[PDB]
This record gives structure tokens, sequence and C-alpha cells, in this order.
């Protein structure tokens, strides 16, 4: 019982560690999702900044 | 014409660049510093009368002691009337709010409508901005509220309070027969005692009185009458201390005698419950002004940060960084950019 106890005390740490990844890096996958070679918008975008 | 908006925006808004308007206005989003320190205004707006403040403090000390005798002043009738009067400043803050965001939608506006022959393009270029701006209004407000939610969360008393009120020149006119003349002095009168001195300076301390148990009058005309004269005396003591002729004191107005008088009634003393409460409700409601004088000097210098951080620094990264992917998205791309007949 202490053991099950401890493993289930340690999710809310873990919790938080992946939800703080998945901001960080959300602001960018959510753009290369989008990647398509034939894309003169995003050529542009670029270009310009 | 992207780019020279985005330029021409960040140029209006934050001053840098050439070319200024020295002339014309005190404008281009300048104004924004007025509000700034017109904030200021709005917080002191705002007034109360003082008897609705002691009848509310001495119902507060009533309730909190429910049936047991009061001792001493409880800590309770400070913070729930702090809090009561922390409430009162969400609206001006919500008020400070929605005049920058006005000022930011006109800016935006200059920037647009003066600058672009193209139609239909200042008319996404405008809608993107300002839809923009209209939810950071949102996330905006929200953080206010969550700072004013914590300014009544908990009271410190650590930094600024008063950790553990009237003045000016007397002449007495009676002098001992032995003296003759009249002694004119520096009166300092406090809530608690009497000090007299030779000169502002108030370095001599030559006579000290007691505020309590002293009594005041008029006098009658058996004297020359070219001042306003009143008098303080003791019943239950024969001398008040050092006595000269129960210390009749001449003024230049009825006035001056009033204030005076006032600033007594201030003190403790009562005119021509009682003993134990009116001097708990006098250190509550001083207590009460230093630390919101307080709460109000902290509120004035986050609003405008707040602000700064939520609001204004994420349109300008929005604009820099987003503002192209928008427009590639609205419409059918085939009408945008189709010239005007002019």
């Amino acid at each position: 019982q202490q053991l099950t106890n401890h493993i289930r005390d340690t999710l809310p740490g873990l919790r938080n560690k992946l939800q703080s990844q998945l901001l960080s890096i959300e602001k960018e996958v959510e753009e290369y999702k989008n990647f398509r070679p034939d894309d003169p918008a995003r050529k542009t975008k670029a270009l310009l900044q | 014409m992207v780019q020279q908006f985005a330029v021409d925006f960040e140029k209006r808004i934050e001053g840098s660049g050439d070319q200024i308007d020295t002339y014309e206005l005190s404008g281009g989003a300048r104004i924004n510093r007025i509000f700034h320190e017109r904030f200021p205004f709005e917080l002191v707006k705002m007034e109360f009368d003082e008897k609705e403040l002691r009848r509310e403090i001495s119902y507060a000390i009533k309730n909190i002691h429910g049936i047991r005798t009061g001792l001493f002043t409880p800590d309770m009738a400070f913070e729930t009337i702090v809090k009561k009067q922390v409430k009162k400043i969400r609206e001006p803050c919500l008020k400070c709010v929605d005049m920058v965001i006005s000022e930011l939608i006109s800016t935006v506006r200059q920037c647009t409508k003066k600058l672009q022959q193209y139609p239909r393009l200042r008319e996404e270029m405008e809608r993107i901005v300002t839809t923009h701006i209209r939810e950071r209004e949102g996330r905006t407000k929200e953080q206010v509220m969550l700072l004013i939610d914590i300014e009544l969360a908990y009271m410190n008393t650590n930094h600024e309070d008063f950790i553990g009120i009237r003045k000016g020149w007397l002449t007495i006119n009676n002098i001992g027969i032995m003296k003759g003349g009249s002694k004119e002095y520096w009166f300092v009168l406090t809530a608690e005692n009497l000090s007299w001195y030779k000169d502002d300076e108030e370095k001599e301390k030559k006579y000290m009185l007691s505020v309590d148990n002293l009594k005041l009058r008029d006098v009658e005309k058996g004297f020359m009458s070219s001042k306003h004269i009143f008098a303080l005396f003791n019943t239950e003591q024969r001398n008040v201390y050092k006595d000269y002729r129960q210390l009749e004191l001449a003024c230049e107005t009825q006035e001056e005698v009033d204030s005076w008088k006032a600033s007594f009634l201030r003190a403790g003393v009562y005119p021509e419950m009682d003993p134990q409460l009116e001097r708990q409700v006098e250190t509550i409601r001083n207590l009460v002004d230093s630390y919101m004088a307080i709460v109000n000097k902290t509120v004035r210098d986050l609003m405008p940060k707040t602000i700064m951080h939520l609001m204004i620094n994420n349109t300008k990264e929005f604009i820099f960084s987003e503002l192209l992917a928008n427009l590639y998205s609205c419409g059918d791309q085939n009408t945008l950019m189709e010239e005007s007949a002019e």
C-alpha cells in the first residue's frame, strides 16, 4: 500500500512537466504541421521576416 | 505596404525615429502617457463623508464584540474597513483600460485610412488589428481583477504603515503682573498633548499639557475688543498646571478660533461610549488613511505596467509576426489588392 501511495503521489509533478513542454513547443509546431512544399505564401512570409 | 504599416505603427506609438511632429500636436499615442497621468486623477475623484466612515467603524466594533466586553480595539475592525474601501477602486481601473483601448484604435485608424489607396486592404488591415486588440482587452481585465483581489487577501503592516494635528502661532494676552505684556509663541496641538515652543524649530519644549479633562469656553467683553478670544480652563484642578489666568488665547478671526476648537474636538476634547469608543474610532480612522495611501500608491504604479505587458507589447508582436499570415487567409485573394478608380 505504501508503494502504491508513493507512485501515485508523483503524478502531479510529471503532468506539469509535460504540460510545460507542450506549451513551449506548441507555438512552432502549429506552423510546422502546416508545411507544404508548394506554398508561395510560406516563402513570401519568410522573405518579409 | 505591410512593411510600411508595421514600421509606421511602431514609430507612432514608441516615439522612435525622425520626422516627429514637433509643432502640431502632443499626440500620436503620447496621449497614453496622459492617461497614466490622468488615472491618478480618477483615484481621487472619489470622496466619502467622514460621518459615514465614523458610523460604519462604530458598528464594525460593536459587531465584532458579539457579547463580550472589549478591552482592546479588534484587528478585524481595521481589516473590514480596508476591504470595503479597496473594493471601490474596481471601477476606475476598468475605465483606464477602456480609455487606453480607445486610443489604440484611433492610432491604428490614422496609420491605416490615411496612407492606403487600395480599397479593401485598409479594411482587412483595420479589422484584423482591432479584433486582436479586443481579445487582449479580455485578458487584461482578468489580470486587473486578480490584482485587486490580491490587495484584499492579506493586510501587510510591515513596510510603511504608521509603525507604533494642528500647528500655529498663538499669543497669550493675560500675563502675570510680575511680567506683564503679552507672549507670542509657537503652539503645536496633537491628538494627545499640547506643546509650547518659542519658534518653529520646536526645540524649546517649554510647556506640555494633556488634551484630556480640559474644557473650552468663550470670554466676556471686558477687554479692548480688537481680537477674538477663547479660554482653555480646568474644573478638576484649580490650575491648568502652569496657569495664565485660565489660558485665555486670542486669535485674529472667529474662524481661526473655530478651526482650533474643531482640532481639539478631533483630538478627543468634548464640546462645552464617549470615553472609550471615540478614542478607538480615531485610532482606526488614522490607521485606515495611512494604509490606503499605500494601496493607492501601489495601484498607480502597477496598472500601467500591467497594460504595457498584456496589451501593447502583444499587439506589436502580432503586427510584426502574424499580420501577413492573416491577410492571406481573408476573402479569396482575388479581390484583395484591386486598384480603386482614382
